[PDB]
């Protein structure tokens, strides 16, 4: 069922008219990420009863794969195997002649379109016109997140009818949310849990699925003051900093020691502008021969050049704590970049009893 | 640096030291086979050109088994060609590849289906440039994991540790020997490329080497524009029209030869020569 | 985010900007008001922005990856303050202190 | 036919005999047999510590697919230890495939650079669990359970590019109906960076949970308790190996493969060296086949030969001329040996027992520091000895009849040979305190002494350490660089022995010329620098000094001290 949609299903159902009727060669529908594009287009096509082929690009990441599910699901409706897009209209041709499908509108729904512009130049034209090539009561359906202005080809093409989906409200939601309510406690109780998690979260999360997910996870906290024994105040007052502990993870859901002292010191490297090294290091007054002298300034300790070391190094490059810049044949020259946050690197450097804040010249 | 075919002749310096070093060498060979054949990979890393000692140590005691050897400090040589050469005599395969990931999957399932099979590599300057791919030093390693397979190795480079990674190190299962031979990289060296311009106008028309030689004196004086160039050429008559010119000009592209990637001392040695 | 976006294409002119900048004049937003609720991390902010580059209003300039993090690579706007001005007016529950905000 | 121009070539023509003969056999029986026990031990222990998290993937597991009968997903962190992984995947499997599911497919992210071939190995490895596109995998499913799920392992997701992830995750998520699917993430760093390779968008559809595996220290420490302080095996350690053991191991890898591999090779070497090794009921049966050169090998140990200076004038003569009695002796002080072995084990795991409670750990909080500062030197001769003492002296009475408690376990668990009347004073029980606290001392002092005091030692323990650290730690910049500066430490020739940093002109031309280029500039000339080397070789002819010159330039630049520079002609840089 769909609360909240009613508009556009009468808008679509006016548009359909009668079986035998024909309609636009192509509709462009955009919306936001939790409007429903997919379950209200589905659900009136399952309601209608109508000759429909729901479709994935991004399952169908090959041209060949899209044809041939599209052929082979229209036919169970009603082995086939086509390689090119003239062969594929060529086949649809032969195969639209069934009685069932003499009379009556076919209907391709395609959903994740922002993929087909990557996928060839010509296709989306195509598919455009498809009505005039075919010439067999046909009507394509577009589903995206990005508006038409972005689908545009260089050369031009037929226009769509571009239709929007409305934005959810306070009431809608909910309504939305109330509507599947469980059947061992009050509906009003269920209004109550959803009118305060709206009041606490609507700030950020809008999302229909992800506050849904959160109310499902919440619930049984919610529940378990009457349980343990309509006391407004005391669920509140019980729950609230469970609330606030949830709230602080909205969309969240051991070295060794030398390699401390690397991480650190490429740190300092990548920081640290070269001219003031010195300054920092010499006693008296980015590449690896630079990282090398770092560490042996830092350490108090005579640090032997053992190949240990440099596993270290590589080791520490494999697991993406530093990048290399420079060309993979080049390794008499290698280039390096640390993508260290820096409260990790502070809290690192804690544990090592080091104050690097001492020597970052930016901070100073 | 043809000269280099000359340079031969220098005698060595202080050769019964180094003597009674290779006759201190020869006597790991034992040792070695042992921990060869008992499931360890060996580098040699030392100063001194160490082929020498590794071809006493195949002739004398790798003559009775199956071995491999690679010099990879021929610049021509990729792991590829190894996969190869493994394939058409080893297995005496001569089927072809879709890819090198199959032909390894091949080779690994084949020698883990035939327990009867023992290889041994001899590997020459494992750093050399054509070896240093990521991919060249994981199928290698990938081949020495194997407990059918027995991998002597030399280094020669500096930066030789980076080329190996835990995972890498866990494979490859090194244990290291110091072997310095003081031996002079001669064959290492021969292979490697670190007189055209008389060869090439001595056989060109007298007009063209007047008009270089012309080109070469106005590049040490000071690149010429076309016009002044061209009315150069025309006070000297070396140059009865432009198109003539602009053919000896591309006659002169064609060998490669407006500025000339020429060192200015060898064109004053060849002027005057 | 996009009003903090506005004041950075207003003050530097017509040059690029990262997610730092962005999160240092945010804080320094919510740092000026005494007490206003909008303590949040870094990570929520972070997923703001990854979802509004999603949808396309912000684009990446000379395309790379792992030599540059989703941090300190430079993003552009592709909207006109006019339009942002419009859109706000017709805001449903926009705010006293972010329409101020955005004003000055 | 070794240098041609083509650089392939391919020629074509017992075990023991390479380790020489008799005790050569022996020694290398002994050791394949150790060996063999130590590693099933190894493999033994690496199964027994992982049950608490298996059972807990199981029961995860079940409860998961209980549902199907939002994608499940559990996380699952395992610190640096690049080399362990693949061990512990390994058990995993026997776990999964042995109670749950006979479908599990581990795969890495070397082979699968693009999603094609992704799902080409993924079917591929499908088929034999028992174009590619997901109609087939589903049909495939739906052929073999005409109901199971399928496993996939992802072991290294750092080096997975995200692009992949994203498709296979948003296409999964759609046919999830068709057949069931779970995924099992390894990674190594925090899982904080699941967040920074997963858009938000798709990062939704999954319902992650967090598992978290054994730390590597336990495990070396429960490695080190079962495989060398045990009685179990004769072979025993110096003090500098496994200080250099747990260096490397502490600063380097935190893995517990590269303590075997120098454990192994430890074995090696001294099973290689001593011939005496050959020796607890087999050595008592061997002393009998003893031969006469080993009798006089015997005669010459260090530890022997103070042992009959201890001894009076005429039990010397008897040692060293009879045969037969010098046999029996060394029988019994092997059996002397082994009981300090038993009782020295016995009082440090105890001693362990006491101090483990002890606030600030003076003196460490696992075995193994306490072992090494034991084995280092006598621990009552220092200060810090009598520190511990008067902190243990502190203690409360609770607690101190807890720790009493567990070391009365520790004593009815397996100390059975030796003072169970400690144990009834610590049932019997300021001045009870000091009384414990002097006999523990008392024990200490009579107990606790270094293995190097008594003789015949050195048959089971090895002192070869500078060896292992040249054999397993390798310096290749400091021996190139000692070979380049003081040859004569490789040659005994007089005329090197001048200074450090003067200018041999006696030494070869590749030592000169790279003495004479350390002192230059960082911007070599070469015209400079042939005329600074034809001046020292001077102290036909010039042609002679140019080629060699020439010669080690070209030797410089292979080595990698030479990189060119084009901005000045003949110039180098370091
Ligand atoms: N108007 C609505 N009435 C009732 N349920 C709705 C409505 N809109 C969304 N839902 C529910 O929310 C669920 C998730 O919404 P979706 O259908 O995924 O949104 P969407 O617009 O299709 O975005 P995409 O394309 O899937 S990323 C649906 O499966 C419905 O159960
Ligand atoms: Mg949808």
């Amino acid at each position: 069922v769909v609360l909240c949609r009613e508009s556009q299903v009468s808008i679509l159902q006016s548009l359909f008219g009668e079986r035998h009727h024909f309609s636009f060669p192509s509709i462009f529908i955009y919306g936001h990420t939790a409007s429903g594009k997919t379950y209200v287009t589905q659900t009136l096509l399952k309601t209608l009863e109508l000759p429909h082929v729901f479709v994935n690009c991004v399952e169908c990441f090959t041209l060949r794969l899209l044809l041939e599910q599209i052929l082979n699901k229209l036919n169970h409706l009603s082995e086939i195997t086509c390689e090119t897009f003239n062969d594929f209209v060529r086949l649809f041709k032969q195969v639209t002649t069934a009685e069932n499908l003499k009379d009556q509108t076919v209907y391709i729904v395609l959903d994740k379109a922002e993929y087909l512009r990557d996928m060839e130049a010509n296709l989306l034209p195509g598919f455009l016109r498809l009505q005039e090539l075919a010439d067999r009561n046909v009507t394509v359906l577009f589903l995206s997140e990005i508006v038409w202005e972005k689908f545009r080809p260089n050369t031009g093409c037929f226009e769509p009818f571009v239709l929007y989906f409305p934005d959810y409200s306070i009431g809608n939601l909910q309504k939305i949310l109330s509507h599947d309510h469980p059947p061992e406690y009050s509906a009003d109780f269920y209004a109550a849990y959803i009118n305060i998690l709206l009041g606490v979260f609507y700030t950020v999360c809008r999302d229909l699925k992800e506050l849904r997910h959160l109310a499902v996870l919440n619930f049984p906290k919610y529940c378990e003051p009457v349980v343990k024994g309509r006391d407004t105040r005391k669920l509140w007052r019980n729950i609230e900093p469970h609330l606030k502990k949830a709230m602080q993870t909205v969309y969240l859901r051991e070295l060794p020691y030398y390699s401390k002292f690397i991480l650190i010191a490429a740190y300092l490297a990548s920081y640290n502008p070269a001219r003031t090294d010195k300054r920092f290091f010499l006693k008296h007054h980015f590449p690896l021969d630079r990282l090398l002298a770092i560490l042996y300034s830092i350490v108090d300790s005579r640090v032997a050049p053992t190949a240990n070391i440099f596993s270290q190094i590589t080791s520490l490059v494999t697991l993406q704590l530093l990048t290399l810049v420079g060309h993979d044949d080049q390794l008499d020259g290698p280039k390096y970049k640390c993508t260290v946050s820096l409260d990790f690197i502070r809290a690192i450097a804690r544990t090592v009893n080091f104050d690097i804040i001492k020597y970052l010249y930016d901070f100073l | 640096q043809t000269l280099r075919n000359l340079l031969s002749k220098v005698s060595p310096s202080f050769s019964a030291e180094l003597k009674q070093l290779n006759q201190q060498y020869e006597k790991l060979f034992h040792k070695w086979m042992l921990q060869l054949h008992l499931g360890f990979n060996i580098v040699l890393y030392g100063l001194g050109s160490k082929r020498d000692l590794l071809e006493r140590f195949r002739t004398t005691m790798l003559q009775d088994s199956i071995h491999v050897v690679i010099n990879g400090f021929f610049p021509g040589i990729s792991v590829k060609s190894v996969l190869n050469s493994i394939t058409e005599e080893v297995l005496d395969h001569m089927g072809t590849f879709r890819s090198i990931l199959d032909q390894l999957d091949w080779i690994v399932n084949k020698f883990k289906e035939d327990s009867s099979l023992e290889l041994f590599l001899l590997i020459h300057n494992l750093d050399s440039q054509m070896l240093r791919g990521e991919k060249s030093q994981q199928i290698i390693g990938q081949l020495s994991s194997l407990h059918n397979i027995y991998l002597i190795a030399s280094i020669d480079h500096l930066n030789a540790p980076l080329m190996w990674d835990h995972a890498k190190q866990s494979l490859f299962n090194w244990l290291w020997y110091e072997t310095t031979t003081y031996s002079p990289y001669t064959e290492e060296t021969s292979y490697e490329n670190s007189s055209s311009l008389t060869h090439v106008l001595r056989s060109l028309t007298p007009n063209a080497r007047g008009i270089f030689r012309l080109l070469i004196k106005y590049q040490l004086d000071n690149g010429l524009s076309f016009q002044d160039f061209y009315q150069q050429c025309r006070e000297a008559f070396l140059v009865n029209s432009d198109l003539t010119l602009r053919a000896q000009l591309t006659e002169f592209r064609d060998h490669k030869l407006l500025l000339i990637p020429v060192d200015n001392g060898t064109l004053t040695d060849f002027l005057e020569k | 985010l996009i009003i903090a976006m506005k004041h950075l294409n207003d003050i530097y002119e017509e040059e690029p900007f990262n997610f730092q900048m962005v999160y240092n004049e945010f804080q320094k937003f919510v740092q000026r008001k005494a007490h206003s609720v909008y303590n949040f991390e870094k990570p929520v902010v972070m997923k703001a922005f990854e979802h509004l580059q999603q949808l396309e209003l912000i684009k990446p300039m000379e395309r790379t990856s792992g030599n540059s993090q989703r941090e300190y690579q430079l993003m552009k706007l592709l909207l006109d303050n006019t339009q942002i001005m419009n859109a706000l007016q017709k805001y449903p529950n926009c705010p006293t202190d972010v329409r101020q905000w955005a004003t000055s | 036919t070794s240098s041609m121009s083509k650089g392939c070539f391919v020629f074509k023509p017992p075990i023991e005999d390479y380790f020489n003969p008799e005790d050569s056999k022996l020694r290398f029986e002994t050791y394949q047999l150790i060996w063999q026990q130590m590693k099933s031990e190894n493999e033994r222990l690496q199964e027994e510590l992982n049950k608490n998290l298996f059972d807990n993937l199981i029961e995860f597991l079940q409860k998961s697919h209980s549902g199907f009968q939002e994608i499940p997903t559990a996380a699952l962190v395992l610190g640096v230890n690049v080399t362990d992984h693949d061990l512990t995947f390994g058990s995993l499997t026997e776990a999964l495939q042995n109670n749950v599911t006979p479908y599990v497919v581990s795969l890495q992210a070397k082979d699968c650079p693009d999603m094609k071939h992704f799902l080409q190995k993924l079917i591929s490895q499908l088929m034999d669990c028992c174009h590619y596109s997901m109609d087939s995998l589903s049909s495939w499913y739906m052929t073999v359970t005409q109901s199971p799920p399928v496993v996939v392992i992802l072991k290294d997701m750092e080096s997975f590019a995200t692009k992949v992830l994203q498709d296979f995750i948003i296409i999964s998520s759609q046919h999830l109906h068709e057949f069931p699917l779970i995924l099992i993430f390894g990674i190594a760093t925090s899982p904080i960076i699941i967040h920074r390779l997963l858009p938000h968008a798709v990062s939704s559809l999954l319902c992650i949970e967090l598992f978290q595996s054994l730390s590597c220290k336990e495990h070396l420490t429960t490695v080190l308790d079962k495989l060398l302080l045990t009685t179990q095996f004769p072979f025993k350690i110096n003090e500098k190996v496994l200080q250099v053991l747990t260096n490397i191991f502490l600063y380097h890898d935190f893995s517990v493969q590269n303590f075997i591999k120098g454990l192994q090779l430890s074995l090696l070497e001294h099973f290689y060296s001593q011939p005496l090794s050959v020796l607890l009921p087999e050595a008592k049966r061997r002393i009998n086949f003893l031969s006469n050169n080993q009798c006089e090998n015997i005669r010459r140990l260090p530890s022997f030969r103070r042992y009959v200076e201890k001894q009076a004038s005429e039990k010397q003569v008897a040692l060293l001329t009879n045969e037969r009695y010098l046999k029996e002796e060394t029988q019994l002080l092997l059996e002397n040996l082994h009981v300090y072995h038993m009782n020295y084990f016995l009082v440090l795991r105890c001693l362990h027992k006491f101090t483990s409670s002890l606030p600030k750990y003076p003196l460490g909080r696992q075995i193994r520091e306490l072992y090494c500062t034991c084995l280092e030197k006598n621990i009552w001769d220092s200060e810090e000895y009598a520190s511990v003492l008067q902190l243990l002296r502190m203690l409360a009475k609770d607690e101190l009849m807890t720790i009493l408690e567990k070391c009365f376990k520790v004593f009815k668990s397996y100390c059975e040979n030796h003072l169970g009347s400690t144990a009834k004073r610590i049932e019997e029980f300021e001045v009870l305190r000091e009384n414990v606290v002097n006999f523990i001392d008392c024990l200490v002092r009579e107990y606790l002494l270094p293995p190097e005091t008594q003789p015949l030692h050195e048959v089971v323990y090895f002192s070869a350490a500078h060896a292992l650290r040249e054999h397993l730690n390798a310096a290749p910049r400091i021996a190139l660089h000692t070979a380049l500066n003081n040859p004569y430490y490789y040659l005994k020739n007089e005329a090197l022995k001048s200074e450090e940093g003067c200018i041999p002109n006696i030494a070869p031309d590749i030592c000169i010329a790279y003495k004479l280029h350390l002192e230059c500039s960082r911007l070599i000339n070469l015209v400079d620098w042939s005329e600074a080397f034809a001046t020292v070789v001077t102290a036909e002819m010039n042609e002679i000094i140019h080629a060699r010159f020439i010669r080690a330039v070209s030797e410089l630049e292979l080595l990698g001290f030479i990189k060119p520079t084009k901005q000045k002609t003949d110039h180098v840089a370091r």
